[PDB]
């Protein structure tokens, strides 16, 4: 009967850890962070909207230079803006219009997009002769796209619905490391600023941290009573905030290995379906289920602010590297540029 | 069976023999950070209108 | 401004090809096929002519759009309210798998399927076709077999037409939201024909109730 | 008594019962009318969020009747003062244009309504179920100007007659011609009767013939569609069978005695106050009526 | 690749036409640039993409005239009225604009045919010390600001190497265009602009022309040869 052996083996190891949780906590964050003025009411005006997609906007991407953004929508167009004129640059063509995410390459010749079609597509946006052309199919996942960032202009990591992310080599196209441990399916990930490490929320609420290198996950962070639907780091790099199913997010520490804040209200009920911080990391940016985006004080878990502006489901929530805007997508087919 | 629990049990005892600090000095942390960039910050310092690349 | 002037007609150019294939787009019929893997789907597909399947079809200038996400195997919740829009939801029933068991038998979890696709938040006004396809295998295996088997509280004949018609009100009885969608049962040989035309004449039903509500009467 | 207009035998009474029937009938028309289409105008442009190309043609609809009622007032004071017309030469053809070329727009945006709900229920599969906001536009502005073009001779016309010591501003006089707008008052009722009979006997047929009167928002739908055939015929009918009584009178008998048509003449401009009837239900009926 | 062209007539005309190849002609407009036998390069037409707008230089303004075919991917120049001003080599040249494009990238080979206000750019200089090594800067100068309120200037770089079609080095203020050497560097001041070049191998012989790209009725400089 080892079987029953090693469950109890299990069970009191996880005391352990769970031991070694509460005895490193010795105040909280909202207690420490008290003394703190607030950060006062934050009014973010609509300084532009951009309008062409007919349909449901499921993912956004800002660039590099925080000028340019790509917007994915299930009418089955990639749509490169230009966020100070409102121009299109580009308009891809996908082969499967079921696709629920997109990213930008940190170079800004690649765009990737996926979806329900497991297969993550490389398009160039350099087009040394012509216009944009796919360049790389990588196959290879048993369940949906459900995100995807770069690495590198040669990296991308990719998780998808069959509990497993991945690291891909776009040369090849082959699955360089495979990150397995999740029970539940990957719904997305959050690179490190560093570009080392990352973070994946999924649907048994727990988020795990992971190493791109040795391709070993190195903690487990749980606290979470649904699916979680997105995940995003804080810019220092020790922190990470996750919006879940339940109308909460949570502030989890890569330090001390346990969640510092919780943002919840009583007013809302509906679940998070993006969250971002703020260039200083201030500012937690927070997408609803009740039509509208929520601005949180990330370091008192006090409301400051709410961007109503759309007209049904915030699917997608973007802050520029530069810091200067913010924009938000969903499923009435419109963005927004806010500040 | 018990190849697959003796891998979560090994992989288990890895996340426990970790170093771990006090909340009150991973807390500091974020707060001297939110500190060192708070006029580097668009959102919650507004800028002058004029510096702004999206109102004019 | 001589070379931002060629790029705002660029995007102008971009705009009015956006519109084309959005306007080709709104013309086609989008349907969503669901089942229990081994229940006809495949077979219902060749009558009507990993990821995702797509299939394409017309009939009556009418131009249909058929997705398969039987090789999904995943959270259903979680990529459900992407087909939100569909003008119909086709439903394979394998009429033959009342005794096979997968413990539970086959039948039961067709029905538990059925059960929460019919009732999700996100499909409260689609129409549902539901097709009970092996008919010729059903009504020779009824008289070797009983019904009791599948369901222990049915007291009939152990003849097709009693038997067909109970399977069809059970699975009509799963239906919570008895006025604001239509389930249309319909019974499917396995060497047949007109069942392509079945589901014209239940996408046209929601066309005119689609129709309607542009102008406001219903 | 008699009166001369432009070479025409016509008949010309002044009765007593005018202003103490009708001033009471027309008051309760522009009251709720105001109200009635006025607020509706409001939801129309301040409050609707996706218009299509069947709201186009309500809106059109509900600024035509719109129009028609504020003619009501100066309608009340030429009855209250028994036909004294104190407002002038050219107000008077103004209220006597915008008034007809009104009731022939309301009329006709609602064959155009009829006809767009006969499309989307027989042949749901037609291309005119998918025209753009600019088809439509275009489409309200040429119906429009058929409206205009079909009443211009109206404005032409010195209406302001002296009837002895009294002013006589009225296009509906009993004389002994043919007039054009005497056939395109016949007209604005024979004909939108047989296309809105036709486009709500098929719907309803068609909806039945197919089992979708089960739903019980169709059985709501499939009602109102007798409303507008009902309301049609009740506020547009009245008036018209009492115009062919006259057009009879004048060929049995001729203009040779005004006498015959001493009661003709009174109930004609009674019924003719039920086709402002019409302008009066269509919020209720059209607008108001409906889920959204 | 794009090639084609007319031969030589007396007085009379002449239609011009290239052939695309191969880079999505739909999507690129395209310019009809000219240089007579021992002058600088001169611009002549453009037509943009889907067939826009489209300008004409003021001395072609009534004689040419120019039109595009996007099946078969061929551009087209008529020429009604022919004088003797306007022997040249006619060129043709491609050009996208969007926000980061690079336009005048590709240059046509160009046929030659002999019959038989707007912004000044000086470039003064005219010849060069030709030593192999030598860090050389080549100056330039415009009548106007070419700084747009958009915070770039339109400047373009040019390399006409002996015997072979124009070439782009650099385009706007210091962009690098794709397959050119970092040796080169691009830095100007709104009205004076120089090109720098590190270390001059033996194929950066030739004639440098620079172009500007703020009013549409655009010049180029002449040429400095090395
Ligand atoms: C009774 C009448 C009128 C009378 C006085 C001033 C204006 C209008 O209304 C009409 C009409 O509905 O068109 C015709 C008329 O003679
Ligand atoms: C009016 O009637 C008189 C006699 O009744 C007749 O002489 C005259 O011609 C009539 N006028 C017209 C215009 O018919």
């Amino acid at each position: 009967s080892e079987l029953d052996q090693l469950r109890q083996e299990a069970e009191q190891l996880k005391n352990q850890i769970r031991d070694a949780r509460k005895a490193c906590a010795d105040a909280t964050l909202s207690q420490i962070t008290n003394n703190i003025d607030p950060v006062g009411r934050i009014q973010m005006r609509t300084r532009r909207t951009l309008r062409g997609h007919l349909a449901k906007i499921y993912a956004m991407h800002w660039g590099t230079d925080s000028r340019l953004l790509v917007s994915a929508s299930q009418d089955g167009k990639l749509i490169i803006w230009d966020s100070y004129t409102t121009n299109k640059v580009h308009a891809i063509p996908l082969r499967s219009s079921w696709v629920m995410t997109c990213a930008y390459a940190p170079s800004g010749n690649y765009v990737a997009c996926g979806g329900l079609d497991n297969i993550c597509s490389i398009y160039n946006l350099k087009t040394r002769e012509g216009n944009v052309r796919v360049s790389r199919e990588l196959a290879g996942h048993t369940g949906y796209l459900s995100c995807c960032r770069f690495l590198d202009d040669n990296q991308i990591v990719t998780s998808s619905g069959d509990t497993t992310c991945a690291l891909w080599d776009i040369e090849t196209g082959q699955q360089t490391t495979t990150f397995t441990g999740h029970t539940g399916d990957v719904m997305s990930l959050s690179l490190a600023p560093d570009t080392r490490l990352f973070v994946s929320g999924a649907c048994d609420a727990s988020a795990k941290l992971w190493d791109v290198r040795e391709g070993m996950c190195r903690q487990t962070f749980t606290g979470h009573e649904s699916d979680i639907n997105a995940i995003c780091f804080f810019p220092n790099g020790n922190a990470f905030a996750t919006g879940s199913d339940d109308a909460t997010c949570r502030l989890f520490d890569l330090r001390a290995d346990q969640e510092l804040m919780t943002y919840s209200h009583d007013n809302i009920i509906c679940g998070i379906t993006s969250v971002s911080f703020s260039k200083s990391g201030r500012l937690l940016l927070a997408g609803y289920d009740d039509f509208n985006c929520n601005v949180w004080d990330a370091l008192k878990a006090d409301r400051a602010g709410v961007l109503a502006g759309h007209d049904n489901r915030v699917s997608c929530l973007g802050v520029t590297d530069d810091g200067m805007a913010v924009a938000t997508g969903s499923w009435d087919s419109f963005l927004k540029i806010w500040n | 069976s018990i190849a697959q629990a003796r891998k979560l049990v090994e992989q288990l005892k890895m996340e426990a023999n970790i170093d771990r600090i006090k909340v009150s000095k991973a807390a500091a942390d974020l707060m001297a950070y939110c500190e060192a960039h708070a006029k580097e910050d668009p959102l919650l310092t507004p800028v002058p209108a004029s510096e702004n690349p999206f109102r004019e | 401004s001589a070379e931002d002037k060629a790029a705002v007609e660029r995007s102008k150019m971009i705009d009015r090809n956006l519109r084309e294939d959005g306007e080709k787009a709104a013309r086609e019929v989008k349907l969503l096929l669901l089942g229990a893997g081994e229940s006809g789907k495949s077979t219902i597909v060749k009558q009507m002519k990993t990821g995702i399947v797509e299939t394409h079809f017309t009939f009556k200038d009418l131009h249909f759009k058929m997705f398969d996400v039987g090789a999904q195997r995943s959270e259903r919740k979680k990529w459900i309210h992407c087909f939100e829009g569909v003008a119909a939801i086709i439903f394979c029933v394998a009429l033959s798998d009342y005794d096979l068991v997968l413990e539970m038998n086959r039948m039961h979890e067709s029905m538990k399927l059925f059960d929460s696709i019919c009732n999700n938040k996100w499909f409260t006004d689609t129409s549902i076709i539901l097709f009970l396809n092996k008919k010729d295998l059903f009504e020779e295996k009824i008289k070797k077999s009983p019904l009791t088997i599948c369901y222990q509280e049915y007291a009939g004949s152990n003849t097709y037409e009693e038997a067909a018609a109970y399977i069809q009100c059970q699975f009509e009885d799963l239906n919570k939201r008895k006025d604001t969608k239509e389930i249309y049962t319909h019974f499917t040989c396995s060497t047949d024909t007109k069942n392509v035309q079945f589901v014209f004449d239940a996408v046209t039903d929601v066309i005119i109730k689609n129709n309607l509500k542009d102008c406001g009467l219903f | 008594h008699f009166l001369e207009i432009d070479k025409k035998n016509c008949c010309v009474f002044r009765d007593d019962f005018i202003v103490k029937v009708l001033p009471p009938v027309l008051g309760l028309e522009f009251i709720f009318g105001l109200l009635g289409n006025g607020l509706a105008l409001w939801i129309f442009c301040f409050h609707l969020k996706s218009w299509k190309s069947s709201r186009i043609f309500l809106f059109n609809l509900a600024v035509a009747d719109f129009l028609l009622i504020i003619c009501l007032p100066f309608l009340m004071d030429n009855y209250v003062r028994r036909w004294d017309w104190k407002f002038g030469d050219i107000p008077c053809r103004l209220m006597l244009f915008m008034l007809a070329m009104n009731r022939q727009g309301s009329i006709i945006f609602l064959t155009v309504v009829a006809v767009d709900r006969y499309f989307r229920v027989v042949h749901p599969h037609h291309a005119l179920n998918k025209i753009s906001n600019r088809t439509a536009a275009i489409i309200s502005c040429l119906l429009w100007g058929i409206t205009i073009g079909l009443t211009v001779h109206l404005l032409k016309k010195k209406m302001p007659i002296q009837n002895g010591g009294a002013n006589l501003c009225s296009s509906f006089s009993i004389c002994h011609t043919f007039q054009w707008h005497e056939a395109m008052f016949l007209l604005e009722f024979f004909l939108p009767l047989g296309i809105i009979l036709f486009c709500s006997a098929r719907i309803i047929w068609s909806l039945r013939q197919r089992q979708m009167d089960r739903h019980a928002k169709i059985k709501r739908a499939i009602t109102f569609i007798m409303v507008v055939a009902i309301v049609f015929v009740i506020c547009f009918l009245p008036s018209v069978v009492v115009r062919i009584r006259i057009f009879w009178l004048l060929h049995t008998s001729g203009t040779q005695n005004c006498e015959v048509y001493r009661s003709v003449d009174l109930a004609f401009f009674i019924t003719l106050s039920f086709t402002y009837m019409n302008s009066m239900l269509d919020p209720v009926v059209y607008y108001f009526s409906s889920p959204s | 690749v794009e090639s084609g062209g007319g031969l030589v007539q007396p007085g009379g005309s002449r239609k011009l036409s290239c052939s695309a190849s191969g880079f999505a002609f739909s999507s690129f407009g395209m310019h009809w640039v000219r240089q007579a036998p021992e002058k600088g390069l001169e611009w002549v037409a453009y037509i943009s993409s889907g067939s826009g707008t489209i300008y004409y230089a003021d001395t072609v303004k009534g004689r040419f005239t120019i039109s595009r075919d996007d099946p078969k991917n061929t551009l087209f120049l008529q020429m009604t009225s022919l004088r003797s001003e306007d022997t040249a080599m006619y060129y043709c040249v491609r050009s996208i604009y969007y926000y980061g494009s690079s336009p005048f990238d590709f240059w046509g080979q160009g046929t030659t045919l002999t019959v038989s206000s707007d912004i000044v750019m000086t470039q003064a200089t005219s010849s060069v010390p030709v030593t192999p090594g030598e860090s050389v800067s080549i100056s330039c100068r415009s009548s106007k600001s070419l700084l747009h309120s958009n915070g770039n200037t339109y400047l373009y770089w040019f390399l006409q190497r002996p015997g072979q079609s124009p070439q782009l080095l650099i385009y706007r203020m210091s962009n690098l265009a794709s397959g050119v050497p970092d040796r080169f560097s691009g830095s100007g001041s709104g009205t004076a602009f120089t090109l720098t070049i590190s270390r001059l191998e033996a194929e950066d012989v030739g004639v440098y022309y620079c172009m500007q790209h703020l009013e549409y009725p655009l010049t180029f400089g002449a040429g400095t040869k090395l």
